[PDB]
């Protein structure tokens, strides 16, 4: 996240934190007490799939304070339609061993129902990401969760306002941009999996993740987000149906 | 010469004459160039979201209703969602 | 279908009417309009038409900068196709009325020319309300600078 703010103790509560072998790996999203949504692509070089661990209620990497809720992610679900190391169908559903429990510092993000989302969510012009990813291309990442306020385009505008680049991603139908062109603000790579929350009438809901983008805050581009609203009844389906075996699962979809 | 003479405005509004053209000032609950939108019927929901809180059902020759997202029910205002526990999605409590 | 193409800003003492081009066949089109930074609001929903007016939305903040847009879809039914009208800022843009209250309307009531530009507001040459040709001015604008003269009275 850079150009952000820090976001204050226990208001950014959906946040969470992956970790691998105690390393820092993506930020994800508490929509439910079970379940984690998170970026496909966090997932391109695992190799120790036991050690994968989730941590609700972090603010602060360095001292640990009472707040934190640590679980052992129990399977990560990956859409049978992407492809690793491209930034397509950019999304996971993490289970996680036994529940969190919800307090002032933890709070599931609501997900929001598809058309609500296309119609009403997708015109509310700016909402929050936040990580503790870099704070600058190249640079260090972030000790305190950052939160950073970001206004959504619509695809053509994007394509628009973005500079043509040899051999860069197209933005599909399961993204959108949001954020800026003068180079001055944007999230970065600590960042992947991280929600893109809306505010509407007193309630946040879950519109996005992060995802990619060609580096951060390059001037000419804006930050890529998986287009949530394309993965609702997918996730609905696999958080009522009954637990498969495997850790990592490739579900089909649509 | 005066646009207005042909009554172009409906709905009550005054008219106003201009070059080559007019103006029409519509009452409160009139729009269009002449006065012809009744903004009340208009009890849809991709007009802001119906007025609903959160979510939106629209119907068929019937007007549409609101409802709530898991963990919250709805008012007797037909609107308004109100939580109906104690951590619902989407709120934080060290604002609320 | 057609995206709408040559959108225009109609605006004459605060009266606007968004137009585009073309008619359609066999295709209908909705509006959206926000300010720089505002959620965007939609309007003429479904319409035929090749006009919105947009007097009840640019008139909450007349000084806002407002920015349009309109959709097309196919009639009988991953973003619609739409097209961008230019910027809009009333309070510098609107054409000024052919001279004897305007359509802004706090409270009820459209407020006058005096409500709206106090001293920014000169006459052809009086800051004040006074063969004779009344032009109406505003010194500051860019653009738009004066109405046309009023009908002449001797
Ligand atoms: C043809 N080649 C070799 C390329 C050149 C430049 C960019 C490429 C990208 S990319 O545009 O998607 N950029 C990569 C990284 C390269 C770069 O940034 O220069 C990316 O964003 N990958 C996904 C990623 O790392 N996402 C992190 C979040 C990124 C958020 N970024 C922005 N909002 N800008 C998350 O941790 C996973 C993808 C594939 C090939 C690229
Ligand atoms: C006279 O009335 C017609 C229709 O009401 C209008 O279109 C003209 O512009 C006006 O002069
Ligand atoms: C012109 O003003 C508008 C508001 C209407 O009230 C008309 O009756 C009047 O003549
Ligand atoms: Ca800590
Ligand atoms: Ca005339
Ligand atoms: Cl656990």
């Amino acid at each position: 996240i850079v150009g952000g703010k820090v976001c204050p103790k226990g208001e950014c509560p959906w946040q969470v934190l992956l970790l691998v072998n105690g390393a820092q790996l993506c930020g994800g999203t508490l929509i439910n007490t079970i379940w984690v949504v998170s970026a496909a692509h966090c997932f391109d070089k695992i190799k120790n799939w036991r050690n994968l661990i989730a941590v609700l209620g972090e603010h602060d990497l360095s001292e640990h304070d009472g707040d934190e809720q640590s679980r052992r992610v129990a399977q990560v679900i990956i859409p049978s339609t992407y492809v690793p190391g491209t930034t397509n169908h950019d999304i996971a559903l993490l289970r996680l061993h036994q529940p969190v429990v919800l307090t002032d510092h933890v709070v599931p993000l609501c997900l929001p129902e598809r058309t609500f989302s296309e119609r009403t969510l997708a015109f509310v012009r700016f909402s929050l990401v936040s990580g503790w990813g870099q704070l600058l291309d190249r640079g260090a990442t972030a000790l305190e969760l950052m939160v950073l306020n970001v206004p959504r385009l619509m695809t053509q505008d994007c394509l628009q306002q973005s500079r043509k680049v040899g051999d860069s991603p197209n933005i599909t139908e399961y993204m959108f941009c949001a954020g800026y062109s003068d180079g001055s603000k944007d999230s970065c790579k600590g960042d992947s999996g991280g929600p893109h929350a809306t505010h509407y009438r007193g309630t946040w809901y879950l519109t996005g993740i992060v995802s990619w983008g060609q580096g951060c805050a390059t001037v000419g581009h804006f930050g890529v987000y998986t287009r949530v609203s394309q993965y609702i009844e997918w996730l609905q389906k696999l958080m009522r149906s009954e637990p498969r075996p495997g850790v990592l699962l490739r579900a089909p979809f649509p | 010469g005066d646009q207005c003479a042909s009554s172009p405005c409906q709905n009550g509004g005054s008219c106003k004459d201009q070059l080559q053209s007019y103006i029409c000032f519509c009452l409160p609950a009139f729009e269009g160039r002449n006065c012809e939108t009744h903004k009340d019927d208009q009890l849809i929901c991709v007009n802001e979201n119906g007025g609903c809180e959160q979510y939106c059902s629209d119907h068929t020759g019937t007007k549409r209703s609101c409802r709530c997202h898991e963990g919250y029910s709805l008012l007797a205002d037909g609107v308004s969602c109100t939580p109906t526990v104690e951590y619902p999605c989407g709120k934080i409590p060290i604002l609320e | 279908t057609v995206a709408a193409y040559n959108l225009t800003w109609k605006s004459t003492n605060f009266k606007t009417i968004l137009e585009w081009e073309p008619k359609p066949v066999n295709q209908v089109y909705t509006v959206q309009i926000s300010t720089k930074s505002g959620d965007w609001k939609s309007k003429c929903f479904y319409t035929t038409d090749t006009e919105c007016d947009l007097t009840d939305e640019i008139v909450k903040d007349v000084k806002q900068t407002y920015l349009a847009r309109v959709f097309s879809y196919p009639a009988g039914n991953g973003e619609p196709l739409y097209e961008n009208s230019p910027e809009f800022t009333p309070y510098l843009e609107t054409n000024l009325g052919q001279p004897t209250r305007t359509l802004v309307r706090r409270n009820n009531t459209f407020l006058s020319l005096r409500d709206v530009f106090g001293k920014d507001l000169i006459y052809t040459k009086t800051n004040t309300n006074e063969c004779f040709s009344v032009q109406a001015v505003i010194p500051s604008r860019t653009v738009n600078r004066k109405s046309t003269d009023s009908p002449v009275e001797c």
